[PDB]
């Protein structure tokens, strides 16, 4: 699913 | 209801007559929990704790400090329908969604709040079943409808049932596993408010799939994609190339974004029709965000990130919640590609060159509708929205194919991973994706086509790219594979690959790369 941002 | 007041602004939720609440917080965790277990069970996320928390959760204020000194007259902002759409979600998580809504959105301007079961099988949930939602809603205001789709629809399929009952004249899509923010909505009305051609997207937060803390920082502002067609979020060297005037904007001012994280974005209603809506041959779960953000662009829309309206999001790890079939995501990403005219090319490369039931005729009137609307072209839009991509035009990919070197007769290959992490190999060639990589010239990025997020190191190795002199490679003339920092060529002597002092008389540091000339036109493949 959607990732969050590293 | 009664007892309205800040927290509380729709009073308070879900009290039977009795004045005990309508649903009892299961204890705390079992201390013996394995995580992974649990991450399993509650599909992505620890379903115990969640069960334990309170619906009325309160959760840190993730706005800046300069959101907050802004005022809004909730007289003339339009009235909104939020939806929020599920299928199979936990009764903690979506009541708990609802709860934050209702608590945290002023009623003059919430219209309605939706919610669409999307031919959920769960007890809880079912009209045949123990009926825990329909009973525990009528303890919600009225304003809270429960509408169902017959059966299991999809994204795309759930949130359009929802647009299409929304009776505001904007609506905004929530997941249905989130916190807000204070005034998180207020922000988002007052830019559709101005121009009815914004989609207007909050930024998003964090909550903790196992442990269900609050982190500031999830997806931010500003993110484009990649050629795996997927949300990315901007990267150093890519704000980095912005104008100088947007690299460190101020807390409050509305960014434009090439593209959104998906499902948390408050639209005007009749523009969203008028720009084309969803594709509603996408299929559950997919990149239906990359579709209407392409769309939107080209179309005559914007696309812009509200910093003062934030929410919180599970992030799902270790687990799905729901099981998509495989060919679904296939399908979404072909449809995806006929907005990217020439560059599809890379993108049908890059997925694989799959060849999958696209649903041919209904793309073919979706084309037909991009030339009825005069919509812009991918060109424009990598020119115009995202220039500050690695690939602006495919002549930033001057090689894709195989990596060769004669001398041993064997071909680089990714040995049946293009996730980072791992040696690359020498095999002989075989023409596969396994041994095909790819060049991306701005930033001297040797990946293979499976993956641009993987990246070749001196080390042999392949590993998270980062737009870094770590990653820089050249491509000489001679046919050598040059580490910029080092200055060593790349050897495959003793099918062994190695950093050698550079000399073009070494046959084993020769390589032979297949130059990319993409077609102008990418025909799609035939079903
Ligand atoms: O067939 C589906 C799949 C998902 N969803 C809902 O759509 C939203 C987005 O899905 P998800 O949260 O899994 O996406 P992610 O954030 O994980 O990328 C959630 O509220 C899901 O319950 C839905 O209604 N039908
Ligand atoms: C999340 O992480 C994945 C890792 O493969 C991708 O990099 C994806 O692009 C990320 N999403 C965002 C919003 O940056
Ligand atoms: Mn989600
Ligand atoms: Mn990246």
């Amino acid at each position: 699913g959607t990732t969050p941002s590293p | 209801l009664e007892g309205a007041g800040p927290g509380r602004l729709h009073g308070r939720l879900g009290i039977k007559p009795d004045g005990q609440p309508g649903y009892t917080r299961a204890p705390s965790p079992p201390t013996d929990l394995s995580m992974p277990q649990a991450l399993a069970r509650g599909g992505g996320f620890n379903l115990y704790l969640s069960d334990h928390l309170e619906l009325d959760r309160t959760a840190p204020d993730a706005r800046h400090a300069s959101c907050r000194q802004l005022h809004y007259d909730l007289s003339t902002l339009p009235k909104a329908s939020v939806i929020i759409v599920f299928y199979n979600e936990p009764f903690s998580t979506l009541m708990r969604s609802v709860h934050s809504v209702l608590n945290g959105t002023p009623p003059q301007i919430l219209e309605e709040l939706i919610l669409v079961d999307d031919g959920s099988t769960l007890p809880y949930i079912r009209e045949d079943g123990n009926q825990q939602l329909v009973e525990y809603l009528k303890l919600l205001p009225a304003k809270v409808r429960l509408i169902r789709n017959e059966v299991r629809k999809g994204i795309v399929g759930a949130r359009m049932k929802g647009i299409r009952a929304s009776r505001a004249p904007i609506f905004a899509i929530l997941d249905s596993h989130i916190e807000v923010s204070p005034q998180w909505l207020e922000p988002l009305l007052l830019r559709i408010k101005e121009d009815s051609r914004r989609v207007v997207m909050p930024q998003i937060d964090g909550i903790d799939a196992e442990t269900f803390k609050h982190i500031a920082g999830g997806i931010g502002c500003k993110l484009g994609f990649l050629w795996k067609l997927m949300e990315h979020s901007y990267e150093g060297h890519q704000t980095a190339r912005l104008p100088p005037e947007e690299r460190q904007p101020s807390p409050t001012d509305f960014q434009t974004s090439p593209a959104m994280a998906g499902g948390l974005f408050a639209a005007n209603k009749a523009f969203f029709f008028d720009v084309g809506a969803y594709d509603e041959d996408f299929q559950f779960w997919g990149t239906e965000n990359l579709e209407l953000s392409f769309r939107l662009w080209q179309c005559g829309g914007v696309l812009e990130c509200a910093p003062c309206s934030r929410v919180y999001h599970i992030f799902r790890k270790g687990g799905s919640g729901y099981s998509s079939p495989g060919d679904s995501i296939t399908i979404n990403k072909m449809r995806t590609m006929l907005w990217m005219d020439e560059y599809a090319d890379l993108a049908w490369r890059v997925i694989g060159k799959p060849r999958v039931n696209y649903r041919p005729e209904s793309l073919e009137k979706r084309r037909e509708w991009r030339k009825r609307k005069g919509c812009k072209s991918f060109r424009w839009f990598m020119e115009n929205v995202f220039p500050e991509g690695d690939v602006v035009t495919l002549d930033d990919v001057p090689y894709l194919g195989p990596l060769r070197n004669d001398k041993i007769g064997m071909c680089l290959d990714n040995m049946g991973w293009a996730s980072p992490g791992h040696a690359v190999g020498l095999e002989y060639c075989h023409g596969g994706d396994t041994q095909t990589f790819m060049f991306f010239r701005k930033v001297g990025h040797v990946m293979p086509v499976n993956d641009d997020e993987a990246c070749l190191q001196p080390s042999g190795r392949l590993d998270w790219c980062r737009g870094t002199a770590q990653f820089w490679w050249d491509f000489t003339s001679s046919g050598q594979l040059m580490f910029r920092e080092t200055k060593q060529c790349l050897s495959a002597f003793g099918r062994k690959l190695r950093m050698v002092e550079c000399d073009d008389t070494d046959p084993y540091q020769i390589w032979s790369w297949t130059a990319y000339n993409p077609p102008d036109t990418f025909t799609f493949p035939s079903v």
